[PDB]
């Protein structure tokens, strides 16, 4: 302002950015086998 | 024929050559188990003023 004349200018600006990525997992595998022989029929148990 | 792992008695014949009382049994097993699990999560947030 100079002296009548008056001037005023105000500017405001804000920005915000956010990113969140999360991944959690588990996989399990297990195999077991057997084999046997027996050299009366009652013993088959 | 004598009683071997069976009934009281058994009768063979001339054409039959042999009878056996040897009990032999075998076995085999193949068991499997598994599990496959997946988990994907994603998130985003943006604010402007
Ligand atoms: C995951 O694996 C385990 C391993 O024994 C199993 O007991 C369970 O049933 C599985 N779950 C699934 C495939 O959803």
């Amino acid at each position: 302002r100079v002296l009548f004349a008056k001037k005023t200018k105000v500017e405001h600006r804000c920005t915000t950015n956010k990113l969140s990525e999360k991944h959690e997992g588990s996989f399990i595998q297990g195999a077991e086998k057997s084999i046997s022989l027996i050299r009366s029929e009652y013993g088959a148990a | 024929v004598f009683s071997g792992d069976g009934k009281d008695f058994y009768r063979l014949s001339g054409n039959v050559l042999s009878y056996t009382f040897q009990v032999k049994i075998n076995n085999d097993f193949n068991y499997e188990f598994y599990n496959s699990t997946w988990s994907y999560v994603k998130h985003t947030s943006t604010e402007h003023t």
